[PDB]
């Protein structure tokens, strides 16, 4: 019954065990162990759940325990205290195996290998508590006592693919709490979150190592975008140690999602449009990647409108996410038309949905866009009309009303025109023409480098699995 | 300078294509490796007995 | 007009007749535009091979 | 103690003074940190009032942002010190707009723009800005491509300007390496 | 593997674990090349191989 | 929380104000950086006056600031 | 056969709530009789299905309520007597006796023929499934390329059938291969008509013109609309993608099309509006436009649903003919000849413009229409650089998936 | 839903350790549900049931007739309110 | 060195250039000839189902290759049209 599942997955538990001690046993292969432990860690979380909820435990009964087995015995007592040869230290099936833990070599204190398996103990760990729920003082427990014991490390570059993993529990298990309820509680411990997090930061630089560098860097734009201190990101991203070298896919999708957000609320919006367009394309297109997709997509709408381009009426219409993007589509409509009145009652029905995502604040300056496009499309059709007559047109409020507007639209040159108040029209001074310009120039250039970029790309690749073939034996 | 970019976008399907061509290439050294592997399998057990 | 007979535009206000020569087309430009639609189609067979690797 | 009426008082001020120094990058980046508890618990009651401005300002609606000081005079204490600088930054704003919007306009066109109530204050304000009147006639021919060209003469992105010459080379040697 | 819950006349075993990674960090420094070298060498090599 | 408030006491005359807020600062100089480097030739000025006396401390926040960054 | 294309056609006015009531009530008497008759009672299920909030919407398999104006959606015991009784004599004949030309002693003649039969009486009965599955044991066994292309055409048409195009689409292409293996020049015509009628049920009239233009001359009605539909197809589709010459040459000069001459209300007022836009007659084709719209378009089972696209496109074409041949006009001047008001033409010019076909500025100061031409050299490098960086895009996501592995 | 052998299937994709990493990690903005939440909400539009999905999704691409929603009725009613003043001149 | 060097109005005829006529001519014909190879090239890559790179060369004629003609004179206009830019950009500046 109840011993019968523990043997049961405790053996499941020392296959996986074998893989990743072999590893790390054999020195360094970095690449290869970050792509073996994320596979075993999905397969690991489902089976917890079934055959018993001390399938964790189990594994730390019959292993060395510098520290794991007290963090074991505090999370069990807490689910209900309970005793089926579950006090770890137990049950003994090491039986003198280096592998499993040497009998004799433990009590000396001779061997102290257990610290990376524990980082992924726990890591398994901090990842059941999400799925359950029941996160709350299990999550901060894990915390408490995590943070010392990295410290107690002298961390080596294997150790730091791992706790690269735990750092993605820690800051998110804080952002739950906060995020059900504002407790006084979750004040104090968000300044605490954010200062911990800036200190590692600056070790795992000098350690050399990609993985917790990165994804350091990400948590950290995302603590300061909740926030609303977009100072302490710019100085953040002027920092400049952000590394390419062997930074995982994840990292940097994420990381050009929050470039696009931290760009646009300070009025950039030129720099913004290609990491929009990047974020997109480094995520992959899984249904249970969707989600960050919608987000992608609602964003791609403001940042693409206040540079000054309309974004795909396609690209909205022929998704699955047109429904969460049918608040979006309205608002790229009212642009295009360039009704005021359509954009204004967009967003009071809309109000609610628009605030969670963020895109709101946003908003707010995409009602100036709406009004330069009504007067842009009156421009292009005719060439002379009075200004008396565009007043009619958009119903504005007097004759300085519409030319403040204009006025305004072609300092920016959007327009493009030139008012004439004493022979009482606007007369369009559009040359329309960009063949005889040297901007042809300036365009060609980009296609050319990127194009040229890709050739090296293949180049440098290509020879990498041509070298493994040939070191293996074959005819 | 458009001809040389309508040009240069010719050579880069060229490249890419090769690419996929080498993993094949791969692909193919992967089987025979794989009974080269087993015929070595087999040698090892002489060295034992002689 | 309509027909390409003489190749002009009747300006009908001024009750002028502008006669114009035949709207030259740059035959390099027209030639690209062919090429660009082959590759097109090309890359989606590369993709075709390129999924046997996986 | 995060609430006092004074907590109100004081967001409205530093926000005018974001404003008054016309960078609107400050403005937006306290406008995102404002926007979440502070904002909602304080509500917008003297809120409303630099916030509006701003949006009036990304406009170009100065009918509604020169408007705006006027009702300034209702709460009046100490608002008085930022609305004084804003006259002279609103009048910039469309002085930088008229230059190229047309060329010339009479007198009682500019002093109706500029907002004066005396057609003197209005050529006190040209010979400022730089622009000559002269028989009640403003000319930008001369003077917007005076004022670009001195500022536009750099020597740090002016040997910085990508040559055709230079284009040819860099394409150059992607080929053969 | 070093440790710190244990510390003994005020953090000198702990001071010692703390320069010893800074030590070897210069040699580290030093082995960021031999590991794009490794990939280069061997990449221009295969490339002599064909020729 | 930020350290701006401490760089804007700074700038007050009185000595007394601005050491108290050195010291507010080194709590928080490798965990809130941030700002410190771009206010950082006001800390510098502190080092640079002879009439200053926690010069010492000055050299040491903007050290840390320095070693931060990269530098 | 016959039967199954006519009432669809019906059937789909059934659903329409464009057609006058009259009209729709025409046809529901047309629908049903045909179904109880010919045993289409299977499909009888699901168009009920298809009506439903439409008109048609009082089920007795589908939503109870009385916003329906259609009887011919519900159910009777008739309907279900009917289903029944011919399916049991049916069936119970052609199974055992398709099964013993299968069972005796020769595999290349009858055991092929045989499937062919079960596969008329599902397509017979609108069951798509079934059809997919006996018709595929025929065509997986060898037998002529003739036979393999016209089995499969009939599987083509059961997508045709459901108003699903998604059906048709993965057919076809199948099909078109098999084509330069028979070297069949009558069976690549049948192959044009029903390609023809793919093309047009999704957007894209371009290929749809070269190859109707080819089905009037040539083609034999299998199992698809009539050859005055086809006719009434060619002109509509002829308008849209040819220049003036070639619209002359190609519908007007048909031998094909002066030989049918107009003996219904669609071809009648079609044949009417390629005159005038030949003609230079400016009065006739906005009386012209309407009649088609109501006569054309609406009964349509594939312009019904690009009505909105046409129209469009045809007002915006008869505004560019003018512009093209004119350097100047008056807003007054255009606006006579066309028999709208000149704040009527205003609008709807002024609507166009920004969609870069009619290329003109209008002026009110004067009331003139000045017609700028920036397209030449300039025009074609807009789309150069638009597909080349669609391209680049292309070649960087495939290429990044691969060097990965 | 497999067809074939499941060796051509294998040899086709094997799914990567990389795609694992990146879905999971993705989901902390996601937060609890985001990829259901928004058309659980809106009830995925309050409207009538019908039986075309061309109105959004269409198969065929999309060109832009969103403008007018219906310029039929207005070229129509256009038309004939110029009609009258022709006629009876 | 008497024999490496051959030419002497080396110098002039590097800052020479020919009738820009038939300049044009030469990358019309350059893109309109790719086309003609690169339908031939879509069908070339509906094959190489046949193992072993002999087998394929032999069979299907895989020495005639659509392959090389398109590299080849996608090359030679290419490297041409970048010298060309760059001797008359040179031209007009240097001189004036």
């Amino acid at each position: 019954l109840h011993h019968s599942e523990k043997k049961y997955a405790e053996e499941d538990q020392v296959q996986e065990l074998l893989k990743v001690l072999n590893e790390i046993s054999k020195t360094t292969l970095t690449l290869d162990p970050r792509y073996i432990w994320r596979s075993l860690k999905d397969l690991s979380s489902l089976r917890n759940q079934e055959l018993l909820n001390a399938e964790t435990l189990c594994f730390t009964v019959n292993v060395l325990y510098p520290d794991s087995s007290s963090f074991k015995k505090n999370l069990l007592k807490f689910i209900t205290s309970n005793h089926k040869s579950s006090v770890p230290g137990s049950a003994e099936l090491r039986n003198s195996y280096p592998a499993s833990f040497y009998s004799v070599n433990t009590e000396k204190k001779t061997i102290e290998v257990t610290a990376e398996i524990n980082c992924f103990m726990h890591l398994l760990v901090q990842l059941f508590l999400w799925d359950s729920k029941e996160l709350e003082q299990l999550v901060e427990f894990n915390r408490k006592v995590v943070i010392p014991n990295l410290l107690c490390y002298y961390n080596l570059r294997s150790l730091n693919l791992i706790n690269a993993k735990l750092w993605f529990y820690i800051y998110l298990s804080h952002e739950t709490l906060a995020r059900s309820s504002e407790e006084i509680n979750s004040d104090n411990q968000n300044i605490i979150l954010r200062s911990t997090m800036m200190k590692f930061l600056k070790i795992a630089s000098l350690k050399h190592d990609n993985e917790t560098k990165a994804m350091l860097i990400n948590l950290i734009l995302r603590d300061f975008l909740n926030n609303g201190e977009v100072d302490s990101a710019s100085d953040f991203i002027s920092k400049l140690e952000y590394p390419h070298t062997d930074v995982s896919s994840s990292l940097e999708a994420r990381y050009f999602f929050y470039l696009s957000k931290i760009n646009a609320i300070q009025l950039d919006y030129s720099t913004a449009n290609e990491y929009i367009i990047a974020a997109i394309r480094k995520a992959p297109h899984n249904s249970k990647s969707l989600g960050f997709l919608q987000q992608s997509n609602k964003l791609h709408c403001c940042i693409q409108l206040l540079m000054g381009d309309i974004p795909e009426l396609s690209f909205f219409h022929q998704s699955n996410m047109q429904k969460s993007l049918l608040p979006y589509y309205h608002l790229t409509k009212a642009v295009k038309l360039g009704d005021l009145k359509k954009f204004t009652s967009t967003i009071t029905k809309y109000k609610q949905l628009l605030l969670k995502d963020d895109t709101y604040q946003l908003c707010v300056r995409l009602r100036s866009n709406v009004i330069k496009t009504g007067i842009r499309i009156i421009s292009l059709t005719y060439k002379k009309i009075s200004l008396r007559d565009i007043c009619l047109k958009l119903n504005l409020d007097s004759e300085q009303t519409v030319e403040y507007m204009v006025s305004r639209a072609i300092r920016d040159g959007v327009i493009e025109a030139k008012i004439n108040h004493e022979d009482g029209f606007i007369e369009t001074t559009e040359l329309l023409n960009i063949y005889d310009s040297e901007d042809p120039q300036q365009v060609f250039d980009e296609r050319i480098k990127f194009a040229n970029q890709l050739h090296d790309e293949y180049l440098v690749s290509m020879r990498y699995p041509e070298d493994k073939k040939t070191q293996q034996n074959e005819k | 300078i458009n001809i040389s970019n309508n040009l240069q976008k010719a050579l880069t399907v060229k490249t890419n294509d090769e690419l996929m061509v080498i993993y094949i290439s791969n692909l193919v050294r992967s089987i025979i490796a794989f009974d080269d592997l087993i015929e070595n399998k087999i040698q090892n057990k002489k060295i034992q007995e002689q | 007009i309509l027909d390409k007979i003489f190749y002009g535009v009747l300006d009908q206000g001024n009750g002028w007749l502008y006669v114009y020569e035949t709207p030259n087309q740059d035959a390099t430009y027209d030639s690209a535009l062919e090429l660009v639609g082959q590759l097109n189609k090309v890359v989606d067979q590369l993709f075709e091979k390129a999924s046997v690797l996986y | 103690l995060s609430e006092s009426d004074k907590k109100s008082k004081l967001i409205s001020l530093y926000l005018l003074n974001l404003l008054s120094q016309n960078n609107t990058t400050k403005f937006h980046s306290e406008l995102q940190y404002l926007d979440k508890h502070i904002k909602n618990l304080e509500d917008d009651s003297l809120l409303s009032y630099p916030i509006k401005l701003d949006r009036w300002l990304m406009e170009g609606s100065y009918q509604k942002a020169w408007d705006l000081l006027q009702s300034g005079s209702q709460n009046i204490s100490e608002f008085d010190s930022f609305t004084d600088i804003l006259k002279s930054a609103i009048r910039d704003e469309i002085a930088k707009n008229t230059e190229l919007s047309y060329d010339f306009l009479p007198l009682s066109n500019i002093k109706a723009l500029l907002f004066f109530n005396n057609e003197k204050e209005t050529e006190k304000f040209a010979l400022e800005r730089n622009w000559p009147i002269v028989n009640s006639k403003v000319y930008f021919n001369n003077q917007s491509k005076e004022k670009a060209d001195y500022e536009d003469e750099m020597m740090h992105e002016e040997d910085q300007k990508t040559n055709i010459i230079e284009k040819a080379m860099d394409y150059a040697i992607s080929i053969e390496n | 593997m070093t440790a710190a819950v244990t510390s003994s006349n005020i953090v000198l075993e702990t001071h010692e674990s703390g320069i010893k990674p800074y030590f070897e960090q210069k040699i580290q420094e030093t082995e960021l090349k031999i590991r794009s070298k490794t990939e280069n060498v061997r990449r221009l090599e295969a490339q002599r191989n064909a020729l | 929380t930020t350290a701006a408030p401490l760089l804007a006491l700074l700038r007050e005359n009185q000595d007394s104000v601005k050491t108290y807020a050195l010291e507010s600062i080194n709590n928080v100089v490798d965990q809130l950086w941030s700002e410190i480097s771009n206010e950082l030739p006001d800390i510098e000025a502190l080092y640079d006056d002879d009439t200053f006396s926690d010069r010492e401390m000055a050299a040491l926040i903007a050290s840390k600031v320095y070693y931060n960054l990269g530098e | 056969r016959v039967p199954n294309y006519e009432v669809s056609e019906k059937a789909f006015l059934l659903t329409q709530s464009k057609v006058s009531i009259e009209q729709r009530k025409e046809a529901a008497e047309f629908v049903l009789a045909k179904i109880k008759e010919e045993e289409m009672a299977p499909y009888y299920k699901y168009l009920c299905e298809e009506y439903l909030v439409n008109n048609g919407q009082s089920d007795l398999e589908h939503d109870e309520k009385s916003d329906s104006l259609n009887e011919w959606i519900k159910f009777d015991q008739e309907l279900y007597n009917e289903l029944c009784k011919k399916n049991e004599s049916k069936i119970k004949e052609l199974n055992e006796k398709i099964q013993k030309l299968e069972e005796d002693d020769e595999g290349e003649l009858e055991q092929a023929q045989a499937w062919i039969n079960l596969g008329e009486y599902y397509a017979q009965i609108g069951d798509k499934d079934n059809a997919e599955k006996t018709l595929g044991k025929s065509l997986s066994k060898a037998i002529s390329t003739g036979a393999k292309i016209d089995v499969m055409l009939t599987i083509a048409r059961l997508g045709f059938f459901y108003n699903d195009q998604l059906y048709v689409k993965e057919k076809l292409e199948a099909v078109n291969s098999m084509i330069e293996k028979g070297g069949d020049w009558e069976r690549r015509n049948r192959y044009k008509t029903y390609y023809g009628i793919h093309c047009l049920a999704v957007r894209n009239f371009k290929e749809a013109a070269k190859l109707l233009v080819d089905s009037l001359a040539t083609f034999t009605s299998i199992e698809l609309t009539s050859y005055e539909s086809i006719a009434t197809y060619a002109s509509v589709t002829g308008l849209f993608t040819l220049e003036r010459t070639d619209l002359k040459s190609k519908v007007i000069d048909s031998p094909e099309l002066l030989s049918l001459i107009s003996t219904t209300a669609a071809l009648q007022s079609i044949s009417s509006l390629t005159i005038s836009l030949y003609a230079s007659d400016y009065a006739s084709y906005f009386p012209y436009l309407l009649e088609t719209y109501a006569n054309v378009l609406i009964p349509c089972k594939y312009l019904n649903r690009h009505a909105d696209f046409f129209v469009r496109e045809m007002r915006r074409k008869v505004y560019a003919q003018l512009l093209e041949s004119y350097k100047t006009l008056s807003l007054k001047s255009m606006a006579s000849a066309f028999g709208v008001s000149v704040a009527f033409l205003d609008n709807d010019l002024g609507k166009f413009i920004p969609n870069k076909q009619l290329n003109c500025v209008i002026d009110r100061v004067n009331g003139i229409v000045e017609t700028n031409r920036p397209d030449n050299k300039n025009a074609q490098y807009h789309l150069l650089v638009k597909q080349g960086d669609g391209l680049l895009t292309k070649l960087q996501k495939y290429g990044a998936a691969v060097r990965l592995t | 839903m497999s067809t074939d052998v499941a060796a051509a299937q294998a040899q086709s994709k094997i799914d990567l350790t990389k795609k694992k990493n990146e879905e999971i990690n993705k989901k902390s903005l996601e937060e609890d549900d985001e990829f259901e939440d928004f058309p659980i909400d809106t009830w995925a539009n309050g409207e009538t049931i019908k039986s075309n999905a061309v109105t959004q999704t269409n198969i065929w691409e999309e060109n832009w007739d969103d403008v007018e929603v219906d310029d039929d009725f207005t070229n129509e009613l256009k038309a004939e309110l110029d009609r009258y003043k022709r006629e009876n001149q | 060195k008497m024999l490496m060097n051959l030419h002497k109005e080396q110098w002039q005829s590097g800052l020479k250039m020919y009738d820009y006529e038939e300049k044009e001519e030469s990358n019309l014909a350059a893109t309109k000839s790719m086309v003609k190879i690169a339908e031939q090239y879509s069908k070339r890559i509906e094959e190489e189902k046949e193992l072993t790179e002999e087998e394929l060369k032999t069979r299907y004629v895989g020495r005639q290759d659509p392959k090389k003609h398109l590299s080849e004179t996608a090359d030679e206009t290419l490297e041409n049209n970048i010298v060309s830019v760059l001797t008359a950009g040179v031209n007009s500046v240097a001189i004036k």
